[PDB]
């Protein structure tokens, strides 16, 4: 429940506050969007880098409760994001964003950027996914992630219809298929750009962002 | 007698294995919680389980003739198994002599560091020596073709041709594999005279050999692991130290009875079920409720 | 197949491990139950030891003992009693000095050694008050408590036949050993570690099939 | 004594309980049962159970 | 003095009044009913637990269920993926009851330590941590049951039962009438009432609310280890050391049905019902379950699949499995 670190041409999380050696790790990456970086989970077993940056590195320590590339690639000129993701039934996985530092695949397009809204008023976010987020298990993958201005990103609706702890019961998110949606009621200040994300294979692509002008 | 009795011991030997090996799979292997002494038991029936599996094919071999009518990768797979698993019972019988001997003399150490995680990362130890001592037999072994066509199988040593040469690499790596003996006879004999002679010698000292049960079956073992061995470890030494006078001149009597004492060696695969496993009450009530 | 049940049977193997992990700490410590009357001093023999169920543990030459104290439940002890059943020894405090009755606690042996939970759980009996009973028997007869015999009224007697009494209420002899003592003994859990380390070899004998 | 008391009160709280002929509160069992055993996959199975 | 004389008479009207409403027993009743041979099938074990398994409840979504066994631990499972979802180490491993809050976020156990222990699964952190020690117990525990997330019913061999107040901490009712040792624990529906049966050979209908007993009832001959609601909320069976299950009506007052067969001479330890209250499953302790059709009383199938006393088990709210836990250290879920 705090993340904070710390880092940054050519060459190249103080995690507190909770049991850090039982929760999965990650990491995503101008001002433009975002991007998955790397993965691990508990116990260092299963560790998926980014297909743009493959084999280039990822690692934990629990005793210590904390390690994070090689080549200073055009693309990694970004602001990287530390989250935290706990993988059982019934959890709310992505449920921390921490606020990050600066420096084929299913994929989301969403194109609907740039919505005026007014405080009162209703509002509903769209989300195009190239194939279907449903395994065979019944869940919908899909963590509506709200970036308000000038602060780390925060989850509203996890695996696409589930609410997580803190979100006000105005929020809710539904949509099956490909295409999803995301919607508030009561609309109020502190709700002013929202990201998707995938969670069926390893790349977490994310999407544009809808930026509410308020 | 001498030519017929060696096969039907074989046989005996076979079928017997295989049904007491396969219980002690399914019912200390799944039905029965997992232990130290059930890892040991275990192990022992999976190695002495592949050995009298692969016995059909040796004894198909010994009754045509000393032959192989199977083909050359079943022949050289055969061996293969025969030379890990006899070599796999007869450390793991060792091995469990060991752990016995390490439970009841050193009590307190057997219950303070004897989980079953040491006992699966130890128990393949056995294992990786038998792969080491059974390496010199797939190097140097292939099917060898008789002149009348008869197509043998022996070891052969083309692949390293030069009579001089080939023949003395022949007659020492022949004499070297003493090794059957010293490290398949000498090793687990002692360790096991050794260590349950020792057991005796506490629980009768210390007392508490109450009933007419641990003197019998802590000597049947012994006396299972010995007059079943023995011979074997007898010919096959004398014919490692007189490798000469039976290759070069035709000491036939050795010859003449490797598949006596041969049946009377495989014998001890079907035998341990009956003297390791079926011995402890837990294990017999264990197979009785299963089946 | 699995999208982030992989990763949830991840945690569910990292958890079986740390299950495992923990029984091989757990069986590592050996049980062992403690009972008596109440005027027995099982609270002296846990005083002299190098609500509810009371846990008490220690170390004797590098063997984890681990004690249960149960006489603070006035319940039904046919219900609480069974839980133990695999505990490797029961410690039974009788107390050899006449204050209300003494039977009560024969009685409760009886209840306790051909208890069916425990016919191969071994009895470390222990006769508490051996100097206050010295003192004691000589100012009042043997067979106030034991009409059929009292004996010679020295300690090394009457105490003899006590013992010999409580050894005969063993409803089965062939497995069950009453390690029988006697407590200022200092020699005491040293006498626990011996009938513990008995018990232990016998039941490595008994599933290694030499029994 | 009070235990005495206490018991007397404790049975006679218990006395004036209304009842009704085991007749009506078996019909109410087994209607219970008839009228809702249909969703009961215990019973009657499950055709695709999440535990296949 | 007196008052014997009077509690005598007090009895006999008691009896006599009971007596008076037997209409009609369930053989006659029932026998116009068709009986169920099921025979449910281990599709899950739950292995994990290295010693003997006491306590289980199943989770409200039909989806969780825990698990309390003697190895101080109490595993939060998964029913379908048997992936094991939390391992809460217990400070005191003689446990001999578990429960699982409505709610989920909460879950309880307790035994020979008399202390009511309720454990708190969904926080912030990721473990599992103790939310509260519910203490002043003279017994040892039973059977916990949750009503809200804030009040929870403690059974005992403290002849008593207890409501609490989760949040204050403090017993706020005591349920004294019994004579024995109360061994098992059910909550109605409405969680308004609630049984207890004891070792008195006594069940014992209370009151949450007023704070008092309402209806005590006596059909057994010895210590009684198990009693659960028909999910109806006016009935409810249970089971004995006697080797018999009886079922009683809290309204009829009398018993009604028995369900015993010469064979088995052994004990009982928990008694569930089916979602629909047809099937009454019973945990036997000659190392299987059975199952009857508590209506017909009539032997109806057996889960025999443990090398040990099947000592708790316990039915989803969506009816579609049963688990049990014996003393062979595993789980195992029949459908
Ligand atoms: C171009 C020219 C090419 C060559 C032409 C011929 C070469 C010139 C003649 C050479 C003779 C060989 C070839 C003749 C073909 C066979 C004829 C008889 C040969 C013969 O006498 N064979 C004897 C000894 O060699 C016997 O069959 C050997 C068996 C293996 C040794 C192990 C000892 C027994 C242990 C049994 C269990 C072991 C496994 C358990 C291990 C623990």
């Amino acid at each position: 429940v705090q993340l904070v670190e710390s880092g940054g041409p050519g060459g190249s999380c103080s995690a507190s506050g909770f049991a850090f050696s039982s929760f999965g790790m990650h990491w995503v990456r101008p001002e433009k969007g975002l991007e998955w970086v790397a993965y691990i989970s508990s116990g260092s077993g299963t560790i998926y880098y980014a297909d743009t940056v493959k084999g280039r590195t990822i690692s934990r320590d629990d005793p210590k409760n904390t390690f994070l590339m090689t080549s200073l690639r055009s693309e990694d000129t970004a602001m990287y994001y530390c989250v935290r993701s706990i993988y059982y039934y019934g959890s709310s996985p992505f449920d921390f964003w921490g606020q990050g530092t600066t420096l084929a695949d299913i994929v989301m397009t969403q194109a609907t950027s740039s919505v005026p809204v007014t405080p009162g008023e209703s509002v509903s976010i769209s989300c195009r996914s190239s194939k279907s987020l449903l395994h065979s298990n019944g869940n919908t993958y899909l963590y509506w992630f709200l970036q308000r201005p000038g602060q780390s990103p925060q989850l509203l609706i996890y695996r696409m219809s589930n609410l997580a702890s803190g979100v006000p019961d105005r929020f809710s998110g539904s949509g099956s298929g490909t295409a999803f949606t995301l919607t508030i009621s009561r609309l109020e200040a502190e709700d002013v750009v929202y990201y998707c994300m995938q969670h069926l294979e390893y790349p977490l692509t994310f999407g544009a962002g809808t930026k509410l002008e308020l | 007698v001498l030519r017929i009795l060696p096969l039907v011991v074989l046989g005996v030997t076979f079928v017997l294995g295989v049904l007491g090996n396969g219980l002690v799979i399914w019912v200390a292997g799944f039905r029965m919680t997992r232990t130290v002494t059930t890892i040991c038991y275990l192990n022992l029936a999976l190695a002495d389980f592949s050995f009298t599996a692969t016995l059909p094919f040796l004894i198909v071999s010994m009754a045509m003739g000393e032959k192989w009518p199977f083909g050359w990768f079943l022949c050289k797979l055969i061996h293969i198994v025969v030379d890990i698993n006899l070599f796999g019972s007869v450390f793991l019988i060792g091995f469990i002599a060991l752990d016995r001997c390490i439970c009841v003399l050193h009590p307190v150490w057997a219950q303070n560091h004897r989980t079953v995680s040491l006992a699966m990362k130890v128990i393949v130890g056995p294992w990786i020596l038998a792969l080491v001592l059974t390496l010199p037999v797939f190097l140097f072994l292939t099917t060898v073709t008789i002149p009348n066509g008869d197509t043998y199988c022996t070891f052969n040593f083309a692949s390293w041709g030069t009579p001089e040469e080939r023949l003395k690499v022949a007659i020492t790596m022949l004499t070297a594999r003493i090794i059957r003996f010293v490290i398949g006879f000498s090793l687990p004999m002692s360790i096991v005279a050794i260590c349950y002679g020792l057991i005796a010698a506490k629980i009768h000292k210390k007392g508490m050999i109450k009933s007419s049960r641990p003197l019998r079956v802590l000597t049947a073992v012994v006396a299972s692991f010995f007059i079943c061995w023995f011979p074997f470890q007898l010919v096959a030494l004398l014919g490692t130290v007189w490798l000469k006078e039976m290759l070069f001149y035709g000491y036939k009597i050795i010859d003449i009875l490797v598949n006596p004492t041969s049946s009377l060696a495989f014998f001890n695969s079907c035998l341990n079920p009956m003297l390791y496993v079926f011995v402890g009450q837990d294990f017999r009530e264990r197979l009785i409720h299963s089946l | 197949l699995s999208a982030e049940d992989k990763a949830a049977v991840e945690r569910s193997k990292m958890i079986d491990r740390n299950l495992r992990e923990d029984g091989e700490k757990a069986a590592r410590e050996v049980k062992l139950l403690l009972l008596g009357a109440g005027e027995s001093g099982k609270s002296t023999i846990v005083k002299q030891m190098k609500t509810g169920i009371v846990e008490t543990h220690f170390t004797f030459k590098d063997l984890h003992f681990k004690m249960f104290d149960v006489g603070g439940q006035r319940s039904e002890r046919k219900k609480w009693i069974h839980c133990f059943e695999g505990v490797t020894a029961i410690i039974f405090c009788v107390a050899l000095s006449y204050d209300l009755v003494m039977h009560e606690s024969m009685k409760l042996f009886d209840s306790i050694c051909n208890n069916k939970w425990f016919t191969d759980t071994s009895i470390i009996l222990f006769l508490n008050k051996k100097d206050l009973f010295e003192e004691k028997i000589k100012k009042s007869p043997l067979t106030i408590c034991y009409p059929e015999y009292a004996g010679s009224n020295t300690y090394e007697e009457a105490a003899a036949y006590i013992q010999c009494q409580f050894e005969d209420l063993n409803k089965r002899k062939d497995t069950k050993e009453i390690y029988t003592h006697f407590t200022t003994d200092t020699k005491n859990v040293q006498f626990v570690f011996d009938a513990v380390t008995d018990v232990i070899i016998k039941n490595n004998l008994k599933d290694c099939g030499l029994f | 004594i009070a235990q005495a008391r206490k018991l007397v009160e404790q049975l006679k709280m218990e006395a004036n309980i209304d009842r009704i002929k085991v007749s009506k509160a078996a019909a109410d069992l087994m209607a219970y049962c008839e009228a809702h055993a249909k969703e009961d996959p215990l019973l009657t199975p499950a055709s695709e159970n999440p535990f296949r | 003095d007196q008052l014997r004389q009077e509690a005598e008479q007090l009895k006999n009207q008691i009896r006599d009044a009971r007596k008076a409403c037997a209409d009609a027993t369930l053989s006659q009743i029932t026998n116009n009913i068709d009986p169920v041979r099921i025979q449910m099938r281990t599709r899950r074990t739950l292995r994990g637990h290295l010693a003997k398994i006491y306590a289980m409840h199943w989770g409200t979504d039909s989806r969780l269920l825990v698990s309390a066994s003697q190895d101080g631990k109490l595993i939060i499972w998964d029913s379908y993926t048997t992936n094991k979802v939390h391992a809460i180490p217990l400070r005191s491993s003689w446990v001999m009851t578990c429960a699982y809050a409505p709610s989920g976020n909460y879950v309880a156990c307790g035994g020979l330590d008399n202390i009511c222990s309720i454990y708190n699964l969904k926080t912030r952190e990721g473990n599992v941590r103790v939310s509260r020690e519910l203490a002043g117990h003279t017994g040892y525990l039973s059977c916990c049951r949750f009503l809200d997330d804030n009040q929870i019913v403690t059974s005992s061999g403290d002849t008593t039962c207890a409501l609490w107040d989760i949040e204050t901490g403090q017993q706020t009712t005591t349920f004294t009438g019994h004579t024995g040792d109360v061994m098992s624990l059910s909550l109605a529906p409405d969680t308004r009432l609630f049984v207890s049966g004891a070792c008195d050979a006594s069940a014992k209908l209370w009151d949450v609310r007023e704070g008092m007993c309402r209806q005590t009832f006596t059909g057994h001959e010895s210590d009684i280890n198990a009693i659960c609601f028909f999910p109806n909320g006016n009935a409810f069976a249970t089971g004995s050391d006697d080797a018999t299950c009886r079922l009683f009506d809290l309204r009829a007052d009398q018993e009604l049905m028995t369900y015993s067969h010469d064979n088995i001479i052994c004990g009982i330890t928990s008694v569930s019902f089916s979602k629909s209250g047809r099937l009454l499953l019973a945990g036997y302790d000659d190392f299987n379950c059975n199952v009857w059709d508590a209506l017909k009383a009539d032997r109806a199938g057996v889960l025999a699949g443990h090398d040990n006393r099947v000592s708790c088990l316990g039915v989803t709210d969506d009816g579609m499995a049963v688990a049990t836990g014996s003393w062979d250290s595993f789980l195992k879920i029949w459908n």
